[PDB]
RNA sequence: AGCACAGUCUUAACGAUGGAUGUCUUGGUUCCUACAGCGAUGAAGGCCGCAGCAAAAUGCGAUACGCAAUGAAAAUUGCAGUGACUGAAUCAUCAGAAUGCUGAAUGUAAACUACACCAAUUCCCUGGGAAUAGUGGUACUCCUACAGAAA
RNA sequence: GGCCUAUCGAUCCUUUAUAUUUGCAAAAUGACGUAAAUUACUUACUACUGUGCAUAUAGAGGUGUCUGAAAAGUUACCACA
RNA sequence: UGCUAUCUAGCGAAACCACAGCCAAGGGAACGGGCUUGGCAAAAUCAGCGGGGAAAGAAGACCCUGUUGAGCUUUACUCUAG
RNA sequence: GAAAAAAUUUUUUUUUAGAAUCUUUUUAUGAGUAGAAAAUCGUGGGGUUUGUGUUGAAGCGAAAUACGUGAGUUUUCGUGGAACAUCUCCCUAGUGCAGAUCUUGGUGGAAGUAGCAACUAUUCAAAUGAGAACUUUGAAGACUGAAGUGGAGAAGGGUUUCUUGUCAACUGUGAUUGAACAAGAGUUAGCCGCUCCUAAGGGAUAGCUGAAAAGUGUUUAAAGGGGUCCCCGUCUCAAAAGGGAA
RNA sequence: AUACUGACGUGCAAAUCGUUCAUUUCAAUCACGUUUAGGGGCGAAAGACUAAUCGAAAAGCCUAUUAGCUGGUUAUUUUCGA
RNA sequence: UCUUAACCCACUCGUCUUGAAACACGGACCAAGGAGUCUAGCAAAUGUGCAAGUGUAUAUGAUUCUUUAAACAUUUUACGCAUAAUUAAUGUAAUAUGUCCAUUGUAGAUUUGUGCCCCACUUUGCAUACAAUACCGGUAAGCAAAUGCUUUAUUGAGUACGAG
RNA sequence: GAUGUUAGGAGGGCAAAUCCGCCGAAUUUAAGCAUAUAAUUAAGCGGAAGAAAAGAAAAUAACUAUGAUUCCUUUAGUAACGGCGAGUGAACAAGGACCAGCUCAAACGGUUAAUCCUUCGUUUGGUGCAAACCUUUCGACGGAAUUGUCGUUGAAUUAUUCCAUGAAUGCCUUUAAUUUGAGCAAAGUGAGCAGGAAUGCUUCCCCAUAGAGGGUGAAAGGCCCAUAGUUCUUUUUAAUUUAUUCAUUGGAAUUUUUCAUGUCGAGUCGUGUUCUUUGAGAUUGGAGCACUAAUACGUGUGAUACAUUUCACAUAAAGCUAAAUAUAUGUAGGAGACCGAUAGCAAACAAGUACCGUGAGGGAAAGAUGAAAUAGUACUCAGGAAUGAGCAAUUAAAUAGUACCUGAAAUCGUUAAGAUGGAACGGAUUAAGAGAGAAAACAAGUAAAGAGGGGAAUAUUCUCUUCUUUAUUAAAAGAAACAUCAGUGAUU
């Protein structure tokens, strides 16, 4: 609002949204943390990582929990183990889920994650 | 041209379309000027950046009554003040080198204005805590308690602006102290008429003096 | 754009070969070639009159007129019937101008402000403001004019302690300093009779500003308020009268 | 502006108020003021008579401030004085008001109007009319030539 | 399992055809604010290259879609292929290193990979040993200094 | 002015007339006139003040395509509206 | 006589086109395919043809006009290189 | 400020106007190009007001016992799938089309027509393939007729070459063909050319002019070679047919 | 490139094709390279030619040149109306 | 509502032209785009604010800082235009001063009275029109010892209780 | 003056929106045209910068005078210039923005050039990881220059008062601004309904110093990034805080008193003349040429040629200088009462491209499936193949299948209905067909039993209500028709 440094246009925000560097991609691949965990870490939302365990809260796939398979940064879609779908030829792939639609249960711990948690708390 | 319409006086026959300019920067330019001077003053410790002019006469028949801010005090007024040119540069008074200080009344008024400023002025120590009597008719170095106390207060910068003049000028005079004698219209015409006779006489006076 | 609709060279091969006498684009294999070059009827032809910054966008709005508009709008804001006509939900309000104590000026939070509006009786007005968040249609959207909201209270304040920060970020509610009143805020869409909420500080300062106590810096320099042409607008009472 | 225009009244009308027979074309007598005396002589003679010719000597650099002339009539001379002050002068036979017209911005006092009879006033100015002078003497006032 | 008239024109219904209309919009547009020169220490421009599979604008320059370094920092992925559990895989920053041939272009040339001349040259090792026909310099004008000649 | 109804010409320009009327931009050019004064930049008082140029007013010098361009031919080589 | 035309199979345009498309006379912008009155007038076509469409084309090259030109010439005006 | 009807005085049913560019009433009037005025209606955007949205709006086609003298407005069904109004008031404008040999884009009638007419001619059989007048093989018939539809080379083009595939479009017929498309392959020099030399020529140095840009080119020079410090000297590019080792 | 004012004249072609005819040892023809550039060149003279361009080439600009002249100039009702 | 019928009537629209159904010109067709505008200065109109003033110019100022690129403010002889005309021009310049009443007529809006209200007299008498005087600047003429004068002529966009 | 591939250096060229120079037109206007006009504009050739140039009086005034430059408001559409026609046209003052001064040069200093530079070196500081920069005095050895560098700004002389100076010890404290990158950053992914799936609708919660913006399977303050708010770290520049002793050398300013009264830019000014230019007018500026000066009590100015004389003001012919001010190009932000794919930049895109031109040059057409193709047409059958169809199949949706959104009109196809003797359509008025409709275009109330809803009395008793349903009495409304009037005709 008050700052005149950054544009309030639709146009700049969209271009920034599409041309993202990796840290920005990581920011907009964050998900909301579980309620006791939010109290524990003092943190609303966290960037997704490989072995995280999420619960789906939106779409036809809502109420399903599960581990994250692969994250697709380019299409901004995470893949989870029990959201399979067969394709036109019957090949099974995982449904890609935008990270807005999932709440994170058990985050994966690692050295980088520890540093992030230390930074946050 | 047709009907009751006045003859035009426009000059748009030349290629004016690349010789035209429209001001859309005005209020922001004004803001920028304000910002620039404010920043400058603050950088100078908040000390005045204002320039104190001599009072000088506006010229010719039309404006001779009026008086305005002039270019600079110059040597005779500075000498009457007891201030050096170097001091005049050092302090906030305006500087010059070729404005003559003219008549007595104007000089006397401007030395009084200089004296008013000179009395007004307080000067911060040059090196801080190594106080001296110093040069140029500039004040001797201020003490630490006073200068700090003064720093907390507003500067008094009223004298920089032009002064006002007599508000009513409707004054009384008793009937028996005035007279009906005068012939002003006659006096004017005669004065212009007798100019030639005097000019000739004065030229002869000037020749005699020069001899 | 200055050169737009005119940069191309232009040519005329159609006169003596039965094609209309507007200029045509020269060249061969390009499919611009032989097409109508420019002129306001043409593809690529630009404006009939090119817009320029020469245009008289602004106006001189005169000092006495400006003052009169502010004073008269404030007087109009006064009138209870006009407030309701302007669409303010006036029903539970308890005075004709809405005047609150000095103690208003220190209020500190959006909730406290909402509580105060509810306490005044403007809950329904606050409901209309919340409702009035709607998308503005057409090309405005592409030019970042996304929502339109309606206009409720105008808060007139002297002291800067809380109200300024508190009534900031309240949808549809406006703030103004007593000296620096704004006709654009007092009468949106040129509509007389906006709901005005005053501090006692503000109300008293207003009286000083436009003449009272003769305060040298606060007063507007030798300003005199206008007087009505009609002394009393109750014409029907004149008609009713015995002499009449 | 655009929505009230004459073009909006005449929008589908061909020549559209400029003459179907005429078939409207720009400056058809020639440019600007140019047809004056030649083709527009009748207009210029009837509406701007003294336009053509050369009259008088020349003064190469005029310098208008040299000959500057701010006037007042005697009629408005008393008007430079406030009402209550004027009442005091009316009351008190023994005194007259001095008026510095130059300090109020004027150099010449002219003779239009009335001075109230039996009521002295002192008028200070650079220039006075013969009539103004006569009135000031007549009413028992004084005139002051002043620079 | 029969029965229709044809052709032409018109009407309604349903389609083809066509790309208008409507809806968008990482683009334009004008204004205001802000900083604002590169080059023989070889710029701009132009070629010629360079991707594992690679043609292109893009990107980079024989170390070539990046090298080093810093800050982020676990993936990458059309296929193949390359890593993690934090100087590796990925970005961004980018100061170090590197920057073919040209081009003012400057050894003589120029529809030329044509042609001079002077230095032969480089690396490794701790004051010596090995490699390579390779690499530089040498334009025109000016200036200061020096030189040996000419008052 | 011609017994009446005809016998004639803008602006700019030039030219000669005319004036107790004017100007040439800080000033002056009769005349140191008339008085006094006499150390001198003295002091009053005066309708009539150099050459040249500019005005102002009044005529005249001309525009006969006569309510006023300083303007010869030519195109079967021709072009355009 | 050849080659075409013709007919089939195949591929496959354009100029042109206010709406059109039988006459006669009349009046009319004074020579009508449509108008008024008369003659009349009955699908669909194939092959030709040149009476008409004041047929198609190119903003009358002719002529006249423009205070648009351009070219050229002279003892036209005004200059000017030499 | 009370009129009527229905019931069974009382119950029930309808109505009951006061907004000045306004309402009631009366009489007169009603042509129209060029032209002037007023009242309207619509489009883009803005403020304002109070609404409409995916229990499908706008948009679009077809309509409606619809309303308006009219422009239009309103609405239904069908399609459609996201944003739409303001007549409450008022500002603003790239604001209203049938036409301009209009601009731009698409499309017809003309029309399965004009046409595919230079250059004497093909036939039979077989093979391939889905399919053969015009592919391939053979047999015939013919023609070009050494100023050749034959060989070579220059300009110019530039992988068009060649093998191996091949048939969406192209190859103005057909097409399995192809100079189209796809994947590869391929041009080897001491001696052949260029490259070298000078010419007609061109560009400069030396000068000199010209504000410079340029115009000139040994022409008022302290300049590349041979010699035991001496004797000579404007340079440079310019021929793929002149000169020129093999 | 003389004639058939041949064929062709929405071409094979924005000048072709057929037949006829002129030229053929010199003021010959051909190539390549070269020179001379726009009010300029060059011309066995026709105002010829100077890249489908010429009584003044092509390119770009002054320029949206100018045009008393040609064409076009956009919803509705009502009123006065030449 | 659509649809044919049938009786009666019904000439290609636009266009320039006195005159087009034309043997006058443009138009094969459909869709989209497609032409009195903008700036400067001026005028009258009407609204609005103020009035012998008016505008606030450049600019300053602020407890003004998403929208604020506007809005708000301006510590008593700045300037534009209007408050005076005349005129080549030095220049000159508006009742005439015995009176704070304040030019002369004729119509003329408005008011008192008489004989609810139109009335019929009288009564008072703006705007405005038609005139008239005055008086000022120019110009004559007459005078002129310069405080230039003088009845009379003429002339200005004049002036005779300010309107911008 | 030559010569040097001697040793060290510099220039060249490019880019151009604004800037500075030159050189330098015409279309156009006058309704013609010649002077004037376009215009000291365009093009040409040069030079610069983040601004440039201009600038410290050979100035303006005639006042009670002002006093470097630039800019604005203004004077002013005025003085003035002009076939005095068309047309052109300043400056000074005033109000302001903003303001900054100076040095060569003569003159002065000779018991000594007190100067300058290169090369060689050498040390008192300070950063940085490292590269490396930054201060710092001291000596050489070369040169240069007296045909003039350096110092001095009249000359001494008095008193006053400051500044440079060097050493020791002391001391670098605290904040305030200012400005970067950085971070942290409020509440729900709660019912229920319909939905392909909410960010919808409800309904129960809330948070806001964040209800700006963007993304997120339909409109989100509470889904995410962001935002408001803050915590630091970064830039510099203010305040505050602290200095104390001991030491030489040097300079400067006033102030007395004497004494020195010197000085001030030449083929330049000026004048003539010519051509140009302007406001310049019997010549404003420039330029060519001719003639060619005076020295400070001079000579340059005071807008009409001149002579003769005043008076005021200035100090040419050498030089530099920040600021306000301008900026259509490059880059970076921020914008909008702008355009919405025939528009907007020629370019929403693999466009300054393709393509065309001998070349200089000229120069396009060209966006959108869906929420998700990590949902992009599997499978079967008939086909030589293309393709087609499917009981098969993704999707919420395939007359949604990548020439994919919506999909108008022209155009053309299928079916049905009508019409059809040299046009076609129309107007006015009926007709027959073919469609559509019940909203005025009939039926209030009453009784019976279903579905809902309300109000009162002190969570539920009383009571009021509307729709479906069975049938049961009204009635009104229009169209006809006749009669009756009143108005207006015609008839006998």
């Amino acid at each position: 609002k008050f700052n005149k440094q950054k544009s309030s246009s639709r146009r700049k925000m969209r271009k920034a949204h599409f041309t993202a560097p990796a840290g920005l991609r990581r920011k907009i691949m964050s998900s909301k943390l579980s309620k006791e965990l939010r109290l524990k870490y003092k943190t609303r939302s966290l960037p997704v990582r490989k072995d995280d365990e999420v619960l789906i809260c939106r779409g036809h796939n809502h109420g399903r929990e599960g581990k994250v398979v692969k994250i697709n940064r380019k299409r901004y879609k995470i893949y989870v183990e029990r959201v399979t779908r067969e394709k036109v030829n019957g090949e099974s792939t995982f449904i890609g889920i935008h990270p807005s639609n999932v709440v994170l249960t058990k985050l994966k711990v690692d050295k980088n994650r520890k540093k992030i948690l230390d930074r946050k708390a | 041209v047709a009907h009751n319409n006045v003859l035009p006086n426009v000059h748009l026959h030349k290629w004016w379309q690349h010789r035209v300019r429209v001001n859309f920067s005005k209020n922001i330019k004004k803001k920028k000027r304000r910002l620039l001077r404010e920043k400058r003053r603050k950088a100078n410790g908040g000390t005045p950046i204002e320039k104190l002019h001599p009072i000088v006469h506006c010229p010719t028949q039309r404006y001779n009554f009026r008086t305005r801010l002039g270019k600079g005090f110059t040597f005779e007024e500075l000498k009457g003040a007891g201030l050096t040119p170097r001091a005049a540069q050092t302090i906030g008074i305006c500087y010059d080198k070729r404005r003559k200080n003219r008549s007595e009344e104007s000089l006397t008024k401007n030395v009084e204005r200089l004296l008013k400023y000179k009395n007004s002025l307080v000067m911060i120590p040059l090196k801080k805590n190594k106080a001296k009597k110093g040069i140029g008719g500039i004040p001797a170095d201020a003490d630490k308690n006073t200068i700090k106390e003064f720093r907390n207060k507003k500067p008094l910068l009223s004298i920089f602006k032009k002064e006002k003049n007599t508000k009513p000028f409707y004054e009384t005079i008793e009937v028996s102290k005035i007279d009906k004698e005068f012939l002003a219209y006659k006096t004017l015409r005669r004065a212009k008429l007798a100019e030639r006779r005097k000019n000739c006489r004065q030229q002869k006076k000037d020749i005699k003096f020069k001899s | 754009k200055l050169g737009a609709g005119y940069e191309t060279s232009a040519e005329s091969w159609g006169t003596g070969r039965a094609v209309a006498r507007i200029p045509r684009v020269p060249g061969g294999g390009t499919h611009r070639a032989g097409q109508g070059a420019f002129g306001n009827m043409c593809r690529g032809g630009g404006m009939f009159n090119p817009t320029k910054i020469w245009r008289r966008w602004g106006r001189k709005v005169n000092l006495k007129e400006k003052r009169y508009a502010v004073c008269s709008s404030i007087a109009a804001s006064g009138v209870t019937s006009l407030v309701l006509a302007r669409g303010h939900r006036i029903s539970h309000l308890k005075e004709v101008p809405l005047v609150v104590s000095n103690d208003i000026e220190s209020l500190s939070k959006t909730k406290e402000a909402v509580n105060f509006l509810v306490s005044l009786g403007l809950k329904d007005e606050v409901n209309r403001l919340v409702k009035s968040k709607k998308i503005r249609a057409g090309k405005g959207k592409m030019r970042n004019r996304k929502y339109k909201i309606r206009n409720g209270p105008l808060i007139i304040y002297e002291n800067d302690n809380g109200v300024k920060k508190a009534f900031r970020n309240i949808p549809g509610v406006d703030l103004c300093k007593v000296t620096k009143l704004n006709l654009l805020k007092l009468a949106p869409g040129g509509s007389i009779g906006r709901l005005c909420i005053w501090s006692e500080s503000a109300f008293k300062k207003l009286d000083v500003i436009y003449g009272k106590i003769h305060e040298k810096k606060v007063t507007k320099k030798n300003y005199i308020l206008p007087k009505s042409i009609v002394h009393n607008p109750d014409i029907y009472r004149i008609i009713h009268s015995d002499k009449v | 502006a655009t929505r009230f225009k004459k073009n909006r009244k005449k929008r589908g009308h061909v020549s559209a108020g400029h003459g179907r027979v005429g078939k409207h074309r720009k400056h058809p007598g020639g440019r600007g003021k140019a047809g004056g005396l030649h083709h527009m002589r009748i207009n210029f003679d009837k509406y701007h008579p003294g336009y053509f010719g050369k009259v008088g000597m020349r003064h190469l650099n005029l310098l208008k401030n040299r000959t500057y002339c701010p006037t007042i009539n005697v009629d408005k001379l008393w008007g430079l004085l406030p009402e209550e002050k004027k009442k005091e002068f009316s009351e008190n036979k023994d005194i007259a008001p001095v008026i510095d017209v130059t300090r109020k911005g004027y150099f010449k006092v002219l003779g239009n109007g009335k001075l109230k009879h039996n009521q002295p006033i002192v008028v200070k100015a650079r220039y006075f009319s013969s009539v103004a002078e006569k009135k000031i003497k007549a009413v028992g006032g004084q005139c002051i030539l002043v620079a």
